[PDB]
């Protein structure tokens, strides 16, 4: 009830085999030009894919800069939340792209500085020109 | 296999149960108690295996009886009629033995029966073991037939039937012990050889070998699972399933090729989104970072929003490079899967060239064994009578198989040279005409009660017919005739002063250059004692080889067997014969085949004997006056010797139970 090896044979096939005396050849000879067909695609994508594998070179190594080390601040000097209410008008509700800026604020204590130092600063107005654009 | 049991399988029937023949003769048995049939079969494979210890002497019912015991021979007028029953179809008492009783002093009705081949020879021995008067009817001048031995000198080559195939449950197993028969055997191994003259390495053999027969068992599958077998309202022959499986196979080769690479691309432009997405991620780090830096170099003091476009855009290069780096790690992981997918190509083709002309050499000699070319060969039924194939080993007779007819022939009037143009049959008798094949205006008549007809199946076909019927034979006869096929294959016999091949194999092989030659001297026996070689034409090259000469048939033997073993390695031989057996005109080809459109029924369809019509309107229907015997005959059995004389014997059996009547019938 099977093919005795890693032979393929069931219906479908075997009618476009047999449905007329070329059927064959034509069968086969079309499978060879869609083969040769995606080949030159191959070799075309592959001389595309060299050119801007070339535009790649070097990396982006000279514009690396070098990471900060800090240890996270408990207390805020007056500049950081110029910084950080400047940062959340670019930014609003990205944090860790705020806790960053900022530099000396690990990530959750820029959330609790959204909640107390706030009709002050006035967050929530400048919280929706980051929203219109 | 042995036992009392032993006898039942050598003989070719069953032991716990009862056959169709021996339920038509013995009917009270097989409809009574389970206990009665039983000690039947006892009795009946018992008789058998005391036949089968000493074939060299006739057996008695008093020879039996005595041999028998309780509760077995307690009823003799049973094993009277089981012995009866099996003498008379030829299970015992059958070929050549010492009779003991004296044959009956005057005989019993008349057959005449045509032509002198094995299937021939046994029903006329076998009708005159029965009391009756037989005369055989030889075209040739020799009797055999079919096996024709070429005997000069001590170089003995047999030109017809070489190979007894397996001793278990063959007829000739007997006859073997009855006639002087010393049984060789061949040697599995062939060397292929390439048209280069030296040997295809063993690996491409096997692969070549295992692929082969896989496409055979592919076939299997198209006929009985998928029922492949009409095309275009033609019955399909197992050529051309070979090249549609062998097609399929190449087109699956291709297919998966296509599926591979297709999948090495859209892996590959996968990775276009993604570097073009680098590209124009990297001119932007560029400007951001020139942004930066120009930020960065406002001296000291700032006012908070400076600071504030140092910082933000120092982050703005610190989150965007990373996204530059995790995706040189996700193009890291893809760019680096295109050489793995490429390490794995998919086979370049499913077959090569020079492998075709070697499986091609497999399909040759699988034309050989058929004698006609896959071409013809009914897809269903060719391989029809394997099942009844026998156990043991294939055995060459080296002193020639025309050692058995020639012993049978002994006892029996046999009448060379008369060639039967004519065969009359009415209600009345049977009158046949023969001419005198030296002169060919001498004519003999004769006179019988019944014909049995040997005709090889190529002569049956002829047409213009060299045997005429009057009436002539019934639609049914001649149509199946008519599609039955009949193959040919030939051999050249070689002589040579000493061999210079080599001694341990039997058996070597030469692959042609071209699927249409395949056929041609494809393989090559040293089976015999004296330096002799012979090599065999077969397939669709047997029907061309004949009507070219001789001289350059040894030709191309000489050119293909001196590349072999080197130019002077070889002599020229003494002397050489070559068949051809379709131009025979007391053969017309080799043996039979199933034919595309044929199947194994006609075998059934040409046993059948005819019955002449009522001579006067109004009498009682006749008595069937014509018999017909030979390889084209027995079904499961065809094409072989033991197939003939099995015919052969079952249809002494039957005259004689027609003109001789079964009294083991009670
Ligand atoms: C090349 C070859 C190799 C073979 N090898 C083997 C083998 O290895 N093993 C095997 O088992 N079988 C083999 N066979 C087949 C086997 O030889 C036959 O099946 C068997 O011998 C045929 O016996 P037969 O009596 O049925 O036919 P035949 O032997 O042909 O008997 C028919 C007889 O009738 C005679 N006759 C024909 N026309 C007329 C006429 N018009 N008037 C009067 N008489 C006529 C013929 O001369 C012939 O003698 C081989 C056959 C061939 C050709
Ligand atoms: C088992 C492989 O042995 C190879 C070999 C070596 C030497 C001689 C022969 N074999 C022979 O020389 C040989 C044996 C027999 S029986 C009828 C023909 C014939 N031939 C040519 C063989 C192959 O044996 C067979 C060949 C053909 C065959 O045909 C199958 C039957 C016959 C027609 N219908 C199905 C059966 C066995």
């Amino acid at each position: 009830r099977k093919p005795p090896k890693g032979m393929f044979l069931s219906q479908e096939d075997v009618e476009a085999v047999s449905a007329n005396a070329t059927a064959a050849t034509t069968v086969l000879r079309q499978l060879d030009m869609e083969l040769v067909s995606v080949k030159r695609q191959i070799q075309n994508i592959k001389q595309t894919n060299s050119a801007l594998k070339e535009k790649l070179d070097g990396g982006i190594e000279p514009y690396r800069l070098p990471e900060v080390i800090q240890k996270c601040n408990a207390r805020w000097t007056t500049e950081e939340q110029l910084l950080a209410v400047q940062a959340i008008r670019k930014y609003g509700r990205d944090f860790q792209a705020i806790s960053d800026v900022i530099g000396n604020k690990s990530v959750v204590q820029v959330k609790n500085f959204f909640v107390n130092y706030r009709r002050r600063f006035n967050i929530d107005e400048v919280l929706q020109e980051w929203e219109a654009e | 296999p042995s036992g009392v049991e032993g006898a039942a399988f050598q003989s070719r029937l069953p032991h716990d149960r009862m056959t169709s023949q021996e339920a038509a003769c013995f009917p009270d048995i097989i409809s009574g108690p389970q206990q009665t049939q039983k000690v039947f079969l006892f009795i009946r494979n018992r008789t058998l295996q005391l036949w089968l210890d000493n074939p060299k002497i006739q057996l008695t019912f008093e020879a039996t009886l005595q041999q028998l015991e309780a509760p077995y021979n307690s009823d003799t007028v049973l094993v009277h009629r089981v012995h009866s029953y099996l003498e008379r179809h030829g299970l015992i008492n059958f070929g050549i033995y010492k009779r003991i009783k004296p044959l009956p002093t005057k005989k019993t009705g008349k057959v005449i029966i045509i032509g002198s081949g094995v299937s021939g020879l046994a029903a006329a021995r076998q009708l005159q073991s029965f009391g009756m008067d037989v005369t055989l009817l030889e075209a040739r001048d020799r009797v055999g037939g079919r096996v024709a031995t070429f005997r000069k000198g001590n170089y003995v080559a047999d030109l017809g039937a070489m190979v007894v195939t397996g001793l278990g449950g063959n007829p000739m197993a007997v006859v073997s012990k009855q006639v002087n028969m010393e049984l060789a055997k061949i040697k599995q191994k062939c060397p292929l050889y390439e048209a280069n003259g030296q040997a295809v390495p063993k690996e491409k053999d096997e692969m070549v070998e295992q692929e082969f027969n896989r496409l055979l068992e592919a076939t299997s599958y198209l006929s009985h699972q998928l029922d492949f077998n009409v095309l275009n309202n033609k019955p399909v022959s197992l050529g051309q399933a070979l090249e549609v499986v062998i097609q399929l196979q190449e087109k699956h080769v291709k297919d998966e090729q296509i599926e591979h690479w297709k999948k090495i691309v859209k892996t590959q432009e996968e990775l276009k989104e993604l570097l073009n997405k680098m590209v124009n991620l990297k001119e932007k780090i560029k400007e951001l970072h020139q942004q930066y830096k120009e930020a960065s170099e406002v001296k000291p003091p700032r006012d908070i929003t400076a600071e504030f476009l140092v910082k933000s855009k120092h982050r703005d290069l610190t989150a965007l490079c990373k996204e530059y780096d995790e995706l040189a790690e996700t193009q890291g992981k893809l760019e680096e899967k295109l050489q793995e997918l490429e390490a794995n190509p998919p086979s370049d083709v499913y077959l090569s060239s020079r492998d075709r002309q070697i499986l091609d050499w497999h399909f040759a000699n699988l034309e050989f064994a058929n004698a006609t070319p896959l071409s013809t060969l009914s897809l269903k039924h060719w391989d029809q009578d394997d099942d009844f194939e026998f156990t043991g080993s294939h055995l060459t007779v080296r002193n020639g198989y025309s050692c058995v007819p020639v012993a049978l022939a002994e006892g029996l009037d046999i009448k060379l040279n008369t060639a039967v143009r004519q065969v009359r049959y009415t209600a009345s008798g049977c009158e046949v005409i023969a001419v005198n094949t030296r002169s060919t205006s001498q004519t003999f008549i004769y006179k019988c009660d019944a014909v049995l007809c040997t005709l090889p199946l190529g002569v049956l076909k002829q047409q213009p017919p060299a045997v005429q019927f009057v009436p002539p034979l019934p639609e049914w006869k001649t149509s199946a005739v008519q599609r039955m096929g009949f193959g040919n294959l030939n051999k050249v016999v070689l002589c040579f002063d000493r061999v210079f091949w080599d001694p341990s194999v039997n058996l070597f092989g030469h692959v042609g250059s071209t699927t249409a030659s395949r056929g041609e001297l494809f393989l090559f026996w040293n089976l015999y004692k004296a330096p002799i070689l012979l090599a065999l034409v077969a397939g669709e090259a047997a029907g061309i080889m004949e009507n070219i000469s001789d001289d350059v048939i040894v030709g191309r033997c000489l050119a293909i067997l001196k590349g072999i073993f080197g130019s002077s390695a070889v002599p020229q031989p003494k002397e050489t014969v070559v068949s051809r057996w379709r131009a025979d005109p007391w053969a017309r080809g080799s043996y039979s085949y199933v034919a595309a459109g044929s199947s194994g029924n006609d075998y059934d369809l040409m046993a059948q004997p005819i019955t002449p019509g009522p001579s006067i309107p109004g009498a009682p229907q006749p008595i069937p006056r014509l018999f017909f015997a030979g390889e084209h005959t027995i079904r499961n059995y065809p094409a072989t010797v033991h197939g003939a004389l099995l015919s052969g014997l079952r249809e002494a059996g039957r005259i004689a139970d027609q003109f001789l009547g079964a009294m083991y019938t009670l």
